[PDB]
RNA sequence: GCGCAAGACGGACCAGAGCGAAAGCAUUUGCCAAGAAUGUUUUCAUUAAUCAAGAACGAAAGUCGGAGGUUCGAAGACGAUCAGAUACCGUCGUAGUUCCGACCAUAAACGAUGCCGACCGGCGAUGCGGCGGCGUUAUUCCCAUGACCCGCCGGGCAGCUUCCGGGAAACCAAAGUCUUUGGGUUCCGGGGGGAGUAUGGUUGCAAAGCUGAAACUUAAAGGAAUUGACGGAAGGGCACCACC
């Protein structure tokens, strides 16, 4: 299912041309799951991300 | 270094060295004087002795040989010759 | 970025070192005294010397700094260095020697010393670090 | 077009009475179709269940292959077959700067169950040893192996498979090996790493009844 | 259809996740090892020989295999992860932890974790030459 | 001219050292010329260390590990960036890198 | 998942550790005959060092004969990459890879470093043997032995270090003790090519091995080190005359 999220701390900006920010992502269900994700676009700390598959992992492309 | 005294080495400096590398070759062995407790005899035994030294009277062992030094058996006391 | 070159920092260091009594924390009265002490070709350098001085005067309250040397600290360090205690740290009535130290003193015929209290020597010969 | 899992029926694999947990799980087999019988289908089934599933407070890094041989109508009675250490404890044991002492015997129980007692031991770096490694010379690791094949032949030949697996639950063999062989070179972490099963006499029905009680 | 037991007790099957780089396998089997149930590989999901071992290809390989045994009532699994070993690589494939996480997030439970890959005492000759894979 | 003093090898005082393969390239490099590496990592990657523990029917179940020993060749170690080229004076310093964090 | 067999190979433990004349040598156990080092107030008393001729062993590959063929696999056949591939890559696959009887006698057979001998700096480790010593473990306590701990002696494979001295330097405790040149002794080089070729002899089943020119042709070939430049080598860094 779809899962709504939050941003704890932005880690670093990865990608082929530096287009992807890599971000440490908390959930909004009071969950202690601090997943790391690949977000494309401008991000600061304290965003509200919206994922479709909430079990994916951060790689470096 | 560079001013030792080779004519007069210290007595601990003499005993550290090899027995052929001393100023004069001194042997590292001796003749002990083993006393078996069960008997009353005196049998002069080399320290670094090879195959076993039996008493003539009680005909038991005194020292079985080892790598370097022949180990005495139990109760066998010895007083070193001079 | 905003890094101050050797001209601003060299001039600021000499003008602290010579005129520390007039300089304080306000950048504005620092600028009004840095244009009366020094002859600076004008303002955009004058306000950069006076700003590093205003950042450098706050750095002197928190202790010395590794460049300049000013004589309000260097009298306090001088009175800190001429400091003797009342009874020295070498006047101990019970000083601790090993067994073997007492033997060296007996070689030096100091076995009649009364203050020496020989300690029990260490039972294990364990001092090397565990290699591997 | 047909689900093959409608013709499958379940069975309870029942461990022998040497432990605290008696029923260990389930199994699947199809029904008998006249020509073949499901007991033959469930005959050659081994069960490599660990020890923490059979006893509660013990260690978990030991295994036990269990062949089943009796079916009792939703009751599958199994027999001890073999033993093994897990492959994480094995690779955890093997460090670099010590010796490994291996041994094995083809020892015989009193009922005729020809086992094979493998073994493994390692030397122990001391508490105050500044020295980097602790190897052992060749007559030392031949004398440890001599005292290993002594004890894992004198702890098996006096008994049958009743008492051998009672010894194998707290692993008294290794706790006697290290306690006997401190006086040669201190062994560190010594076990029996495998027990195979070479040949078995013909099955008697009432004997396995005694093994389940 | 299933084990006639109360649901507080947890029944056990064993899965043998044969993780490689050609593809990843998920082969659930009963505790005997003899009568197996279903073998949902990683290659059955995507139709691409390049993507036959991707970490998403084992995310979907261990989602459908958690529906056939949940159809038969199995609630807790035993895990025997296996790299291809022998003479080839004894490091697990990348589609192994993903196939574990898809099995542990689909409601199923775990039992024991154990690494049975075929390692030899010593084996025969390696596939390549003396000078190796010149590439 | 002689770049290494031990000839890039650990053979010091024997004639022949046995040949083993490479793990990636499968190249017969001798035993004291293979770059060696011992890895101690968990068998399940650390992202799935929470979700393996919630599905545990056992309490405080320990996590088994992978223990493989890797003998890389010389050619494909520098390709894989596990070993690198150093300076002429850093070449003489054979201490292991600071892995302890 | 249970078995059966077939031949191959002996991990991790495996080290800059051990032994061997060098090639070379790791599962258990026994048998057989050798050896180094150490210890010795044993013995013989110069019996020694290096070596033409002559001789033993000699990785891998290969050739005559049998035995076996698990993997791997020269040659060969296919499929792909490619402008082109008769190669790299992938799938099969004869001789071979394994065992024994003969031959072959060569390698980046290397420490690219002849053997014997003396003198010349340190340091910490290590392996084997011997000697001395606090104090901890086990054989129930004692002795003795093992395991450690602290040294010393002898011989080993090595390491770090240094304005010992050498060297063209790189570097070497030997590659030092060298114009302040002489301890003994074998082999062997004389600018680059032609050429380890031609011929002759000899060895071999052959493959080949040993021994081995000249005519002519050239003014350089070459060794270490420096500074750039270049890299489809790495690490880092930057630019909308780069990208996103
Ligand atoms: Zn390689």
């Amino acid at each position: 299912p779809i899962k709504l999220a939050r941003v704890t701390k932005v880690l670093g900006r990865t990608g082929s041309q530096g287009q992807c920010t890599q971000v440490r992502v908390e959930f909004m269900d009071d969950t202690s799951r601090s997943i790391i994700r690949n977000v494309k676009g401008p991000v600061r700390e304290g965003d509200v991300l919206t994922l479709l598959e909430s079990e994916r992992e951060a790689r470096r492309l | 270094p560079l001013a030792k005294d080779l004519l007069h080495p210290s007595p601990e400096e003499e005993k550290r060295k090899h027995k052929k590398k001393r100023l004069v070759q001194s042997p590292n062995s001796y003749f002990m004087d083993v006393k078996c407790p069960g008997c009353y005899k005196i049998t002069t035994v080399f320290s670094h002795a090879q195959t076993v030294v039996l008493c003539v009277g009680c005909s038991t062992v005194l020292c079985q040989p080892t790598g370097g030094k022949a180990r005495l058996t139990e109760g066998c006391s010895f007083r070193r010759k001079q | 970025g905003r890094v101050r070159t050797k001209t601003v920092k060299k001039a600021a260091r000499v003008i602290i070192e010579k005129y520390y009594t007039r300089l304080g924390n306000d950048f504005h009265t620092n600028k009004r005294v840095c244009e009366e002490i020094a002859i600076i070709p004008s303002k955009k350098l004058r306000n950069k010397i006076a700003g590093y001085v205003t950042h450098l005067m706050k750095r002197i309250q928190r202790g010395p700094v590794r460049g300049i040397s000013i004589k309000l600290q260097e009298e306090e360090r001088e009175r800190r260095d001429n400091y003797v205690p009342e009874v020295s740290a070498l006047d101990q009535e019970i000083i601790e020697v090993d067994p073997d130290t007492k033997e060296m003193l007996k070689l030096l015929d100091f076995g009649s010393l009364s203050n020496l209290q020989v300690t029990q020597p260490t039972v294990g010969m364990n001092f090397k670090t565990p290699r591997g | 077009v047909v689900d093959p899992f409608s013709k499958k029926d379940w069975y309870d694999v029942k461990a022998p009475a040497m432990f605290n947990i008696r029923n260990i799980g389930k199994t699947l087999v199809t029904r008998t179709q006249g020509t073949k019988i499901a007991s033959d289908g469930l005959k050659g089934r081994v069960f490599e269940v660990s020890l923490a599933d059979l006893q509660n407070d013990e260690v978990a890094f030991r295994k036990f292959k269990l062949i089943t041989e009796d079916v009792q109508g939703k009751n599958c009675l199994t027999n001890f077959h073999g033993m093994d250490l897990t492959r994480d404890k094995m690779c955890s044991m093997v460090k670099k700067w010590q010796t490994m002492i291996e041994a094995h015997v083809d020892v015989k129980t009193t009922d005729g169950y020809l086992l094979r007692l493998f073994c493994v031991g390692f030397t122990k770096k001391r508490n105050n040893q500044i020295r980097k490694t602790s190897y052992a010379q060749h007559q030392q690791v031949r004398q440890i192996r001599k005292k290993m094949m002594e004890i894992m032949t004198r702890e098996v030949q006096t008994n049958d498979l009743k008492e051998v697996v009672n010894k194998l639950i707290p692993d008294s063999i290794g706790k006697d090996i290290e306690k006997a062989c401190q006086s040669i070179y201190p062994l560190h972490d010594v076990f029996v790493r495998k027990v195979k099963m070479l040949k078995k006499p013909k099955f008697e029905l009432g004997k396995l009844m005694e093994l389940h009680g | 259809l299933g084990p006639q037991v109360a649901e507080g007790e947890n029944v056990f099957g064993v899965c043998h996740i044969f993780a490689s780089f050609n593809d990843t396998f998920v082969h659930v089997t009963d505790l005997s090892g003899k009568e197996t149930i279903c073998r949902v590989t990683g290659g059955m999901k995507v139709k691409a020989d390049r993507d036959e071992s991707s970490p998403y290809a084992a995310m979907l390989a261990a989602q459908d295999v958690a529906q056939r045994c949940k159809e038969l009532g199995i609630t807790a699994l035993h895990i025997k992860l296996r790299a291809t070993g022998g003479n080839r690589t004894k490091t697990p494939g990348p589609g192994a932890q993903s196939a574990l996480r898809a099995l542990a997030r689909s409601g199923m439970k775990i039992g024991r974790i154990e690494d049975v890959t075929p390692i030899p005492s010593d084996s025969t000759r390696r596939k390549g030459g003396r000078r190796g894979r010149r590439l | 001219t002689k770049k290494r003093r031990n000839n890039g090898r650990a053979k010091k005082g024997r004639g022949h050292v046995q040949p083993i393969r490479c793990t990636n390239c499968a190249r017969c490099v001798p035993k004291d010329k293979a770059i060696k590496k011992f890895v101690i990592r968990n068998i399940v990657e650390a992202a799935a260390v929470r979700d393996i523990s919630e599905a545990s029917v056992f309490d405080a179940y320990v996590l088994p590990k992978l223990y493989v020993k890797l003998h890389y060749c010389v050619s494909c170690a520098i390709h894989s960036k596990v070993v690198r080229n150093r300076s002429r004076e850093a070449r003489k310093d054979r201490t292991p890198p600071p892995r302890f964090r």
